[PDB]
């Protein structure tokens, strides 16, 4: 009975911002990575 | 000579037609859409007076 | 005061005759930044005028030497100086102004009291957003500066072999230290630095945009072709078409804000997220971790005699920035290069 | 090659032919401010 | 309206039409 | 190889950019 | 004067209170013709003034001299300088001419009636009145026709004009055969703009150039007479905006494309920009530095043509891509380039290494070594070399200002273009103030757009 | 109290700054034309860069004893 | 019915009612950026090496070929070509096409009049959706830094090889082999440029600060602040008072904007004005203006040359331009 219960939210556009973000990176540390 | 070309790379032709085809080309898409513009331009007003534009 | 009441003492004194209403507000912070700030501004002012380079650099940097606006500078210690903070009662200066003018120290005058005027600036607009009771996000922008600034003068040259490889302030001497980066570290290669474009040349876009949807998407406020005069920032009702400029930029590029306080957060983000990953770049460069190679690249290029690629003309590139300033950008070294052994392509 | 350039000039004719004759075909009157 | 110097003639209002409810420009 | 995972992070950031246009939480008014 | 509540525009756009005010609108308008005609009069005798005769004229900053020399006044035989005189009466009488052009564009601008439309009928127009609109459009185009018809009688009755492709060296030549064949002349008109081509900076000789401007003064004769006699068909009001800002802003659109041509036209031309005057093109000094390391290595004993480059294509001989004998080096893009001087060496199948190895001028190895130290590369100071070169000589082309200059000129009159077009196209329209606020038109359209 | 633009248009304020404001350009014009400015700031004069003893750029190339060096380096 | 063929064409096109709006702009732009993105895909990826410097060494650009995102690019078009027009059908085989650089000349033809034709419709909706217009005028700004770099620098250096190559690597490489012939640090537009950039990041900054420090209290602290905003809503979300009397006191009082509407066109005036200058620079050392050159320019007495950060500048601008291009220069002089 915590009444210090909070929920996480995130919508499409924090959804679409999120995946650009480690698709971005990864398109460009990974040409590093593999060196 | 070795291979084969069209040869006009620097010539300076007329629109860059070479064979007389591309010019009909040129004439019949034009030609075809000057003519659904011509025959559908009973529904873009009749600008006939004088004063008839977008004016300021 | 504080709901309990007691006497005031000589800080609440103090306290309110800094935090006044006046024409430029001092406060707190103005302990800190108006004599730092004055000093930094004020040194670089006097070395790019009077002070040479002759001696730290051998090359001449004021005005009075010859040199426009664009050639002076306040130039860095020699490497002999190591990261001497060559104060004027140093062990170096000992005293006399004009060996320590001659010895570089006024670079580290303007770099140690712009340094700690960017923390008086700092303080300045937490102080401010305190006594206005705003919230305190034009701080936390500025972290980014300063994340620049200490990354570059500060931590970049404890790093390397002195605070001879810092940049000296001008605007050719910092043309040089960006040659310098391409030419010795390959920093348009390193991923940091890439962040740190998209966020600089991606808030200059931001600004671009939302001040010419904001301009084109007002409301008729006003009956004259001035739009300027249809505004009075008491007024209650938002001065554009937030909803006109949404429908605008969802056809023309697919993708719009359609929060106006998520679009100026980021217009906040984005310059501030590019020059903090832009820093970490330079910090890798401190130690020279630097992004020079693709070994991959490397093995097949030296194993293939006909595998070119725009990389590979890079490398090339910055053999030639090393070679040909090194005698004259590096003049600790004592180098000589006879002509016949520094790079060069044919006929040039 | 021939065969690809009159494609070509097929298509880009379409295309320009489309821009001029829809702005001959009465753009300043597709505003929504009236007069 | 009173015919501004492009056209244009203003409709209705003048310069900044909410100086009733706010006072100024 | 390497080939084949740098198209994929290219095929799939285009595709976040595909749904980011035709499949966005759209704009309610009011 | 006026200000701003009474025209709803502030001080910084105070030039669009005369938009209605015709006889305003005139004085500004001829004020501003005396400011040109004070700029040709006053940097005409400034670069009078400023002449040194033993210096080349592209070497001194000029770039309204040659402009005069290329009409011929004053010129000998191989672009030498006879007098300065014929340059010195050109930039008095449009001095003296500015200051009466300066007087009526005061007088109409303070003394002279706000709209013309009143008083004097045949100089008032509305800006909506097709008719009036095409009138005045008629009776300038007669003015640039006889403008056409001056550069025509000069180069045929008067003189003539400087020729640089004159058999004998470039000298003033009357153009007896201009070219009015329309497949020539035309011809240009309908040719690419790309390598090989170059739309109308490639027109070659002097007899295109004077019977184009016999083709460009006719037409605009007749089509001067034609917007006189005509109203715009219902076609044409149903596309155009028919006000003072569309017709101004159609204006820019079309004069800076020609800041864009007369770009291209003076950093590659060397026939209406001939090179005594202008110095070399681009592609001029470029070709003229391996035409000169053909010479000096032919006389240090070696085969130019037999020479094999470091890359193995041919150090100073190599092929074009269509087949033609060229320079070799980094100047293979600049293959395509025609000289007066260089011309001589070449044959049907480029140039002519028979003709090279035995009958290179000495007069032309003289101008293609003027040439390759006088390239249009410089500073912004006026330095004179590459970015890395020392401060030496005293030096930019002019068609490095040219080009320059009339490509900013160009850039921001489309700039112009499409400031003024949107907002002519938006006043017309009504919304050019801004959103109506109680009909916006993207709250009567369905959402999910 | 005083905006900034009662101050320029004020006469009192020009029977000040003409005379303050040109005696202070002067000097600052006698600062560097009597010589004084290359002698407070140790900035070389053009005939100052080099001496007989060296034809080359000056070089400090030692941390503690840099202060009698560049007295020997100058040529004092 | 009583429309034809084409009018019911033409409200379509026009139609505001469209996902992505199209316009007659948009029957140039869609199969322009279309025919140019997927030849860049294909010649990002797949295309065989290039000619580019026209000495019959090819460099390779493409993922198939050894290459990483970072030094992949489509390589630019032959020197041997130059300014001249090489479609694919002026090619013998499709191979010739792809190895004197074709791919590059047909990108560039087709983004340049796709970006020109960007900047028509976004023009054209502003018109449909009853806007003032000039959304246009500032993305002019960089649609003339892209021709500049595709087009007007070709154009004046005369080949498209010296065209910026379409990938990052190559990017960078343009960018070197530039302040190298044409010093491009030293020239004032260039400087205007980065003030325009650094400005318009500092305004960037400046301005979204101010606003998210003014917001309202309109959520709590388990939800975001931008909660607090409802799409569609007419009253203003931020307090421009408070952003206003808080940058007064920061700097002076009237170096603030007060008037917000006056606030946002400096925003975009400050950067579109300054790509505007660079785009400019970059055309006009197109023609070889060049930078200042500011090399032995302080000379003390005896006639000798006292050096500056300019002459460092010079050796590192002579250390790249003796490796540039490091087998094509048989001549002493880079004319070309
Ligand atoms: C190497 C070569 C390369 C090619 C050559 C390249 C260079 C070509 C440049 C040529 C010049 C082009 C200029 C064209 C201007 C068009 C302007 C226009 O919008 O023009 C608009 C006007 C409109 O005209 C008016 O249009 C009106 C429309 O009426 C309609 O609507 C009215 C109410 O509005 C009434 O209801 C009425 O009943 C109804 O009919 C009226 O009919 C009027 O009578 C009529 O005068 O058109 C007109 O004046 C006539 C327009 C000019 C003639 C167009 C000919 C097109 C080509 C024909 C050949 C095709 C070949 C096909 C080959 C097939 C095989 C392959
Ligand atoms: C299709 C539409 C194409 C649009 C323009 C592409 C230009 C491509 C080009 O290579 O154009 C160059 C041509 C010049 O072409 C050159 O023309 C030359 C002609 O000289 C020849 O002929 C001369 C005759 O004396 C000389 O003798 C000389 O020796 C000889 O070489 C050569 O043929 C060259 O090979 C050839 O490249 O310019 C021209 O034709 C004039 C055309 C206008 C050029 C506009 C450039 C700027 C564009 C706008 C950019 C800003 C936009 C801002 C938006 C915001
Ligand atoms: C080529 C430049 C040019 C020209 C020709 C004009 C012309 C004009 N402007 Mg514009 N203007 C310009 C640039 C120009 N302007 C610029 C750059 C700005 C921005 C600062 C403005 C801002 C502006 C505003 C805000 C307004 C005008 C107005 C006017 C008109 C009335 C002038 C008047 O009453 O002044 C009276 C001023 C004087 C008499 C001062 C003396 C100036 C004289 C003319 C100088 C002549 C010197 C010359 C050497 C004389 C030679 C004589 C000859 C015999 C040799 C006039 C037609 C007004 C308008 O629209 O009218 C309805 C108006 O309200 N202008
Ligand atoms: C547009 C055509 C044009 C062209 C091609 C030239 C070309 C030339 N001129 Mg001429 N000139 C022109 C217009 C032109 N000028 C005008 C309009 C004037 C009247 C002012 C003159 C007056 C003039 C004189 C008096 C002299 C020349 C000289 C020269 C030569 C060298 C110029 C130089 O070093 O510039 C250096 C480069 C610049 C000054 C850069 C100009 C950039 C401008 C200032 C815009 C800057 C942008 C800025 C942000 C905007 C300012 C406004 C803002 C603050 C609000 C060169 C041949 C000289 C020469 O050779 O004589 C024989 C010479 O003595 N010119
Ligand atoms: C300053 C010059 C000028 C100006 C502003 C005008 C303005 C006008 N003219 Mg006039 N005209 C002029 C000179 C001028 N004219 C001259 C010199 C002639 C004699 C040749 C004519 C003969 C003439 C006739 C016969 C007619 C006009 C008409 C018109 C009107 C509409 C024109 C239009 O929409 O074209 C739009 C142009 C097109 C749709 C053609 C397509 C253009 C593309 C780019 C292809 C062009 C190919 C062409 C061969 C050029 C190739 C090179 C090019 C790329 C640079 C407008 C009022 C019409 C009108 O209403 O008048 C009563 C009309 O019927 N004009
Ligand atoms: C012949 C061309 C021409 C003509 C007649 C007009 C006429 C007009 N314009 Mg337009 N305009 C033009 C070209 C032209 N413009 C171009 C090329 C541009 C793009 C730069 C614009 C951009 C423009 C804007 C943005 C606006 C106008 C406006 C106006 C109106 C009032 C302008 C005024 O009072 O100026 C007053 C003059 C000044 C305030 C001084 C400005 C001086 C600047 C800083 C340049 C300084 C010169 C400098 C040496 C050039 C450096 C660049 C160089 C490197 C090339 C009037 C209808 C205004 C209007 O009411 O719209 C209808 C308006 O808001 N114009
Ligand atoms: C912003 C303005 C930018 C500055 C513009 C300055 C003017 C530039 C344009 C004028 C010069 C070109 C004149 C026409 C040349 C021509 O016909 O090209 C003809 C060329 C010739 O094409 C080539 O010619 C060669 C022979 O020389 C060979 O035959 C080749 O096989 C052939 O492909 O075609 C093109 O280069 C492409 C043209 C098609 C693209 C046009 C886009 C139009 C967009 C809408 C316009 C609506 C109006
Ligand atoms: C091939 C492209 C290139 C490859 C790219 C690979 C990487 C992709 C990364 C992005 C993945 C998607 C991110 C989240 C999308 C989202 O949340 O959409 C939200 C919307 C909800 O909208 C609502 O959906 C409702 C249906 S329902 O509620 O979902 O049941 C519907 O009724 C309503 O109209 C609608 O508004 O989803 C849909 O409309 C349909 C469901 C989408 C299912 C996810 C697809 C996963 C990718 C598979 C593609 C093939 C991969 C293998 C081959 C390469
Ligand atoms: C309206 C106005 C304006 C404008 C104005 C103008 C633009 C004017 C112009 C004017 C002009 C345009 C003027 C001119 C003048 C000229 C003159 C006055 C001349 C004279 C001449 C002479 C004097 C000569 C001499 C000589 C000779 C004979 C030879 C030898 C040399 C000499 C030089 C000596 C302004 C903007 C201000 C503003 C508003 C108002
Ligand atoms: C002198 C000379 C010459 C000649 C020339 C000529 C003869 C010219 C002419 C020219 C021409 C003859 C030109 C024309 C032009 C035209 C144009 C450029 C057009 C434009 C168009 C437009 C602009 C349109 C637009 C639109 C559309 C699209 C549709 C309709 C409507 C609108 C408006 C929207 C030569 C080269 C031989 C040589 C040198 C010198
Ligand atoms: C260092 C030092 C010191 C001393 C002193 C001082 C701190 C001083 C300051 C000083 C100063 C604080 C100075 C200032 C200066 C300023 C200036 C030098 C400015 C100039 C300006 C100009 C040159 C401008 C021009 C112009 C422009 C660009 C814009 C506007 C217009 C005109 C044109 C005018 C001490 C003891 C602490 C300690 C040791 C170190
Ligand atoms: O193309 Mn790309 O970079 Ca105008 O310089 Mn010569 O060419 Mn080439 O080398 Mn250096
Ligand atoms: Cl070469
Ligand atoms: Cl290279
Ligand atoms: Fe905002």
């Amino acid at each position: 009975p915590n009444p210090n219960k909070q929920v996480v939210e995130l919508n499409r556009t924090s959804l679409y911002w999120g995946l650009l973000l480690i698709f971005v990176l990864a398109v460009l540390f990974s040409s590093y990575i593999f060196n | 000579l070795v291979d084969e070309r069209m040869n006009g790379d620097g010539t300076g032709r007329p629109f860059g037609v070479n064979d007389p085809v591309l010019g009909w080309v040129l004439l019949g898409v034009f030609g075809t859409m000057w003519a659904i513009w011509f025959i559908g331009q009973k529904d873009l007003g009749d600008f006939e007076d004088a004063d008839d534009g977008l004016k300021l | 005061i504080g709901t309990y009441q007691e006497k005031r003492t000589w800080f609440d004194d103090a306290d309110d005759w800094l935090r006044q209403d006046r024409f430029v507000f001092v406060g707190w912070s103005g302990l800190l930044l108006f004599p730092c700030a004055y000093f930094a501004l004020g040194g670089w002012l006097t070395g790019t005028t009077f002070v040479t380079s002759w001696y730290t650099h051998g090359l001449a940097t004021s005005y009075l030497e010859g040199c426009n606006f664009l050639t002076a500078a306040v130039s860095t210690p020699a490497n002999s100086m190591a990261h001497s903070l060559l104060f004027v009662w140093g062990p170096e200066a000992q005293g006399d102004f004009t060996r320590w003018c001659q010895l570089g120290g006024l670079w580290a005058f303007v770099a140690l009291h712009g340094a700690f005027g960017l923390i008086g600036f700092m303080l300045r607009q937490f102080e401010i957003a305190r006594s206005v009771n705003l919230r305190p996000y034009n701080a936390i922008a500025f972290s980014a500066p300063i994340a620049v600034f200490v990354s570059v003068f500060l931590i970049y040259p404890l790093g390397q072999s002195g605070w001879f490889f810092a940049p000296s302030f001008g605007v050719a001497a910092i043309f040089r230290f960006i040659l310098f980066f391409q030419g010795f570290h390959n920093w348009t290669l390193n991923p940091f630095h890439m962040m740190g474009v998209a966020g600089v040349l991606g808030a200059a876009l931001l600004c671009a945009i939302h001040g010419a949807t904001v301009e084109n998407t007002l409301f008729e406020d006003g009956d004259g072709a001035n739009t300027f005069r249809a505004f009075n920032p008491t007024q209650a009702e938002e001065t554009y078409s937030m909803v006109t400029a949404n429908r605008f930029w969802s056809q023309i590029f697919g993708v719009a804000f359609s929060n106006k306080r998520w679009l100026h957060f980021f217009m906040l983000l984005v310059p501030v997220t590019g020059l903090w990953m832009s820093a970490i770049g330079v910090v890798g460069l401190a130690l020279n971790l630097r992004a020079y190679d693709f070994v991959s690249q490397e093995i097949r290029a030296a194993e293939d005699p006909e595998f070119e690629t725009f990389y590979t003309k890079n490398i090339l590139l910055n053999e030639g920035i090393r070679a040909w300033m090194a005698a004259q950008d590096q003049p600790h070294e004592r180098l000589v290069f006879p002509e016949e052994v520094l790079p060069r392509g044919n006929a040039l | 090659m021939l065969t690809l350039k009159i494609f070509v000039y097929t298509v880009v004719t379409f295309f320009v032919c489309l821009f001029i004759f829809g702005f001959l075909s009465n753009d300043p009157a597709r505003n929504p401010g009236k007069n | 309206a009173w015919a501004a110097a492009a056209g244009a003639a203003g409709a209705g209002y003048g310069v900044y039409r909410y100086e009733a409810a706010y006072g100024a420009a | 190889m390497e080939a084949l995972v740098y198209t994929f992070l290219l095929v799939g950031t285009l595709g976040i950019i595909f749904f980011s246009i035709f499949f966005r939480d759209p704009p309610r008014m009011i | 004067g006026r200000d701003q509540e009474t025209t709803g525009f502030a001080w910084w756009s105070g030039n669009a209170r005369l938009i209605n005010l015709s006889g305003k609108l005139l004085g500004a308008h001829v004020a501003h013709a005396g400011l040109i005609v004070f700029w040709a009069g006053a940097m005409n005798l400034f670069e009078v003034s400023h002449f040194v005769p033993e210096k080349p004229m592209y070497e001194q900053g000029l770039i309204l001299l040659p402009h005069i020399a290329t009409l011929g006044y004053g010129v000998g035989p191989g672009g030498e300088i006879i007098d300065t005189f014929p340059y010195f009466v050109s930039g008095v009488l449009h001095l003296i001419s500015s200051a009466v052009l300066g007087f009526g564009g005061v007088y109409h601008s303070l003394i002279g009636p706000e709209t013309l439309e009143e008083s004097y009928p045949f100089f008032g127009y509305v800006w909506k009145d097709k008719n009036k609109m095409t009138n005045i459009l008629g009776y300038h185009l007669i003015m640039l026709g006889l403008g056409a018809w001056l550069l025509v009688w000069k180069a045929m009755y008067f003189g003539g004009v400087y020729d640089t492709w004159a058999p004998g060296g470039g000298d003033v030549r009357v153009i007896t055969n201009p070219t009015t064949n329309a497949a020539v002349i035309f011809g240009y008109l309908v040719k690419s703009p790309f390598g090989g081509d170059g739309w109308i900076c490639s027109v070659d000789n002097m007899e295109d150039i004077i019977g184009g401007h016999i083709w460009i003064g006719t037409l605009e004769i007749l089509g001067g007479i034609w917007h006189i006699y005509t109203t715009p068909w219902p076609w044409a009001r149903r596309a155009f905006v028919w006000s003072g800002e569309a017709y101004l802003s159609y204006s820019l659109g079309a004069i800076g494309v020609m800041g864009f041509i007369a770009c291209c036209m003076s950093w590659f031309n060397n026939t209406a920009y001939p090179s005594e005057f202008y110095g070399p093109t681009g592609p001029e000094a470029s070709q003229s530095q391996a035409f000169t390391f053909l010479v000096r290595d032919q006389r240090l004993g070696a085969n130019v043509a037999s020479a094999q480059g470091p890359t193995g294509l041919g150090k100073y001989l190599m092929r074009s891509p269509t087949g033609e004998i060229i320079f070799g080096g980094e100047t293979m893009r600049f293959w395509d380039f025609r000289g007066p001087w260089l011309e001589p060496l070449r044959g049907p199948n480029g140039l002519d290494l028979n003709k090279l190895k035995n009958d290179i001028q000495p007069w032309q190895e003289r101008r293609a070594a003027e040439y390759m130290t006088h390239a249009p590369l410089g500073s912004l100071n006026s330095v004179g070399g590459v970015a890395t070169e020392i401060n030496a000589v005293n030096f930019v082309s002019p068609r490095s200002w040219l080009a320059c200059s009339h490509f900013c000129l160009g850039f921001f009159f489309f700039i112009g273009h499409l400031w003024h077009a949107g907002r002519a196209r938006a006043a017309a329209a009504g919304f050019e103030k801004g959103i109506d606020r109680f009909d916006e038109p993207v709250l009567s359209m369905r959402p999910l757009d | 109290e005083r905006p900034f633009s009662d101050i320029l248009t004020s006469i009192r304020y020009w029977v000040i700054h003409s005379i303050t404001v040109p005696a202070l350009f002067i000097a600052g014009w006698l600062f560097v034309s009597t010589g004084l400015a290359y002698d407070v700031f140790g900035t070389p004069r053009p005939n100052e860069y080099f001496t007989e003893d060296r034809q080359e750029a000056p070089l400090i190339t030692d941390r503690f004893n840099a202060l009698e060096q560049v007295k020997k380096l100058s040529g004092n | 019915e009583n429309s034809s063929l084409w009018a019911r064409f033409c409200e379509w096109i026009t139609s505001t009612e469209n996902r992505l709006y199209i316009g007659w702009f948009g029957v140039i732009m869609i199969p322009c950026l279309l025919t140019a993105t997927s030849v860049f895909i294909i010649a990002f990826i797949a295309a065989p090496p290039v000619d580019i410097d026209g000495i019959r060494e090819p460099v390779s650009g493409s993922l198939l070929y050894g290459n990483n995102i970072i030094t992949g690019a489509v390589i630019p078009t032959s020197n041997a070509i130059g300014l001249h027009f090489y479609p694919i059908w002026e090619a013998a085989s499709l191979d010739e096409w792809l190895y004197n650089g074709g791919p590059y000349q047909l990108i560039v033809c087709h983004f340049l009049l796709g970006v020109y034709c960007y900047m028509g419709r976004e023009w054209e909706l502003s018109f449909r959706l009853g806007m003032r217009p000039w959304i246009a005028v500032a993305y002019s700004a960089p649609v003339a830094a892209a021709s500049a770099v595709f087009l007007v620098y070709p154009i004046g250096q005369g080949s498209f090889s010296d065209g910026m190559p379409l990938g990052i690597s190559g990017t960078f490489n343009f960018m070197i082999v530039f302040q190298a012939e044409h010093n491009i640090l030293m020239h004032p537009f260039h400087m205007l440029g980065v003030a325009g950039v650094f400005g318009g990041s500092l305004f960037s900054a400046m301005h979204g600060s101010l606003v998210t420090s003014s917001l309202i209290r309109e959520t709590t602290e388990n939800e975001s602040a931008n909660e607090g905003y409802r799409f569609g809503q007419e009253e203003e979300t931020y307090n421009i008072v408070a952003a206003h009397g808080y940058f007064g006191r920061l700097i002076f009082q009237y170096a603030s904007f007060n008037n917000s509407r006056s606030l946002h066109f400096f925003l975009a005036a400050w950067p579109v004005i300054g790509i505007w200058f660079t785009a400019l620079g970059l055309s006009t050392m197109a023609f070889n203006l060049n930078g200042f050159n500011f090399n032995q320019s302080v000379v003390d007495s005896q006639g000798r040359v006292l050096n500056t950060w300019a002459d460092i500048i010079n050796r590192a601008n002579l250390g790249m331009e003796v490796m540039h291009e490091r087998n094509a220069h048989n001549f002493p002089l880079d004319l070309a």
